[PDB]
């Protein structure tokens, strides 16, 4: 627990340093804001072109033009301001779409990974994951994946079952290895070395239809109270 | 310098045999980065590391410790 | 199979609307920032199909490779697995899923519409493809998170067996009519794929759509819109610039509003794609990086592991 606690904090710690080191750790919020203001920023420069009109201001043709004989190029400039403000909804209702699908993405993630914990894989950040902590960010959300990551493997001689009298026993979870020379039963996420008895293990018929058993000792937890006998 | 990528014709960035993890996306397999008198390198995409993991018919790695890792997204 | 990525196409304006009329040219800059939002649309497609398929294949940064002597209790990959003996480091699946897809791109092409190579050529893209292979079976569900934790292959089967309420001695008694039935049910995927072709009708159909749009842009410039005819140079030689100026503007309004509407089409269709994408690459994340218990995700019945394969702007899992 200790050495959990220690490794979390300086994870959160790291954290805080690389979205300090990298500004840009959060381009994906950014960019949002940047395409809306380049939306904006386009649709406003729109309004400084003439589409085919003598002029832009809307005022200098009417103060120099007849409103009969301005009248098309008054026409011109609505079907081309119009129609740039066409595309600009488009644009928005293209990337609300994204956004929605990102803010679905976001509210689901929110209810499985930090609501719950989820098994789905990579879902909720690179790893086995054990919770996640939201943050409001500007225009978006900031999960932050607690993940379980195995780090020191090791190499170990393995077997599908242990035949002990003539029956194969299956271990109840996790994998039977061995140190070269003794068998043991272990988690199959971590190297928690255990002795083979009969409460780790099952039993499944005779041990010659399995391929792979390897015969050895499984310990009765029993037996020694029958030698207090 | 010039260069002939399935993308184009890429100049002024030399055509190192390398390959490095992508730091400019030129295209087809080609990317490019500033590295060496420094320069401008275009080389193959590195995929990742070469490694085989060590399969056996009676092998298996179990992990002894691990890393309480806080990813952001 | 699910559609990856798209055509990276790429239009230009000052190429599309009027290739050699400067004339149309300052026309065309009287209009505005409509086309330098146009390349910034499709530029912004692009980035997105390369960043499709870097996150639908790259889920892995180490390359892993299947031990040379390929034995795993009977389970026979080299349906799947890439070939050491054609040129092209590809599985016969994925061969055969290659073969089932189908210049008519440099037609569009030659009219001011380049269509970009995406990023990851498709020989990177099936290095990914074996490297979730070698991956999935030398280490199974843990080289998705974390290290590549080696397992006997029967040994991580046996564990998938466990996964989904069945005990693994169930495995192991029957191990060798598990191999026999996956390997059968991996050949009848082989002929199921060649003997039905629209098998990959999912990605055909991006691939049609792509061309279709691409062809309607192309034969929108055969039409004059209302305007005395269609082509340019036409209009400048037998009007004067003061006269020529509506009709060579009938031209550009409706030749960039046809512009407008295919890159209208492109962003439905690169919308599409995205969601097409993510959920290729949350399957591949599931899927093939672990064993996933949601019903009917990884094809019907309880998921027992994944096979991606690199296909022609898409990816087909194995379920
Ligand atoms: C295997 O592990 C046991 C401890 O559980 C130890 O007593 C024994 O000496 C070890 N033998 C080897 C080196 O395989
Ligand atoms: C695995 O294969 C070796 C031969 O390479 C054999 O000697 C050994 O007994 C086998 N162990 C199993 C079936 O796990
Ligand atoms: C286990 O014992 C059997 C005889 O019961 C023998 O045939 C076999 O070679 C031994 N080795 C194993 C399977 O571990
Ligand atoms: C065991 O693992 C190590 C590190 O991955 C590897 O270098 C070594 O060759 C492996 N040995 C066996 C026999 O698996
Ligand atoms: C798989 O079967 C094919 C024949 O269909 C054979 O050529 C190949 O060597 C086999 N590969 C394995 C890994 O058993």
């Amino acid at each position: 627990q200790k050495l959990i606690a220690n490794q979390f904090n300086s994870a959160i710690g790291k954290i805080q340093d690389s979205l300090s080191s990298t500004p840009s750790a959060l381009g994906k919020l950014q960019d949002v804001v940047n395409q809306n203001a380049q939306a904006l920023n386009t649709l406003v420069k729109q309004l400084s072109s003439n589409f085919g009109a003598i002029s832009s201001v809307l005022n200098d043709i009417l103060s120099r033009l007849d409103p009969p004989e301005a009248e098309v190029q008054i026409d011109r400039l609505i079907t081309g301001r119009l129609q740039s403000l066409q595309t600009y909804v488009t644009q928005q209702l293209i990337r609300a779409a994204e956004i929605r699908a990102s803010a679905n993405l976001a509210a689901t993630k929110m209810s499985e990974c930090v609501l719950g914990q989820s098994k789905r894989v990579d879902f909720c950040g690179k790893g086995y994951h054990l919770m996640s902590f939201p943050q409001s960010a500007p225009h978006g959300v900031v999960f932050l994946h607690v993940t379980y990551v195995p780090a020191q493997e090791k190499n170990f001689t393995t077997a599908p079952a242990i035949c002990h009298d003539g029956k194969a026993h299956f271990p109840r979870e996790g994998v039977f290895v061995s140190n070269g020379t003794h068998w043991f039963v272990t988690q199959r996420n971590f190297y928690e070395p255990q002795i083979i008895t009969t409460d780790n293990t099952f039993v499944s018929g005779n041990c010659d239809v399995v391929i792979g058993i390897v015969n050895n000792t499984v310990y009765d937890p029993l037996q020694p109270e029958l030698d207090s006998f | 310098n010039v260069f002939q990528t399935r993308a184009g014709c890429l100049i002024g960035a030399e055509h190192v045999n390398n390959s490095y993890e992508c730091d400019i996306p030129i295209g087809a397999g080609i990317c490019a980065s500033y590295q060496t008198s420094q320069s401008i390198i275009a080389y193959t995409m590195s995929l990742g590391a070469e490694n085989s993991v060590a399969y056996s018919n009676n092998s298996i790695a179990i992990p002894t410790n691990f890393t309480i890792s806080v990813t952001t997204e | 199979i699910l559609p990856v990525s798209m055509t990276k196409t790429s239009v230009d304006c000052t190429m599309y609307i009027c290739g050699d009329s400067t004339e149309c040219s300052n026309l065309l800059l009287q209009y505005g920032s409509f086309c330098t939002q146009l390349n910034r649309a499709l530029t912004g497609i692009a980035v997105e199909q390369d960043k499709n398929t870097q996150e639908v294949f790259a889920q892995v940064k180490q390359i892993y490779k299947t031990p040379p002597i390929k034995d795993f209790g009977g389970f026979n990959f080299s349906q799947i697995l890439p070939d050491p003996s054609k040129p092209s480091k590809r599985s016969p699946i994925e061969d055969l899923l290659f073969n089932k897809v189908t210049d008519l791109i440099c037609a569009q092409k030659f009219n001011g519409l380049t269509v970009l190579p995406p990023l990851l050529t498709d020989e990177m893209i099936a290095q990914y493809t074996s490297a979730l292979l070698a991956g999935t079976i030398t280490s199974g569900w843990t080289f998705g998170a974390g290290p590549a934790l080696q397992i006997p292959f029967p040994m991580q089967m046996a564990y998938r067996f466990n996964g989904i309420g069945v005990t693994q001695n169930v495995l192991y008694e029957n191990q060798k009519l598990i191999a026999n039935q996956f390997n059968s049910a991996i050949g009848k995927i082989q002929d199921s794929l060649s003997s039905t072709p629209s098998a990959l009708g999912k990605l055909q159909d991006v691939v049609n759509q792509n061309a279709q749009a691409l062809n309607t842009l192309v034969k929108q410039l055969s039409s004059n819109f209302g305007a005395i005819s269609s082509v340019l140079n036409d209009i400048l030689s037998r009007l004067d610039p003061p006269e020529a100026e509506v009709q060579i503007d009938r031209l550009i309004t409706g030749r960039l509003q046809s512009l407008q509407t295919y890159v209208t089409q492109q962003l439905i269709r690169a919308a599409e794609i995205r969601a097409s994408a993510n959920l290729a690459a949350t399957k591949m994340s599931e899927c093939v990086l672990g064993q996933s218990k949601r019903v009917d995700f990884c094809g019907k019945g309880y998921h027992l592991m994944s096979f991606p394969q690199s296909a022609p702007h898409g990816v087909v899992f194995l379920h």
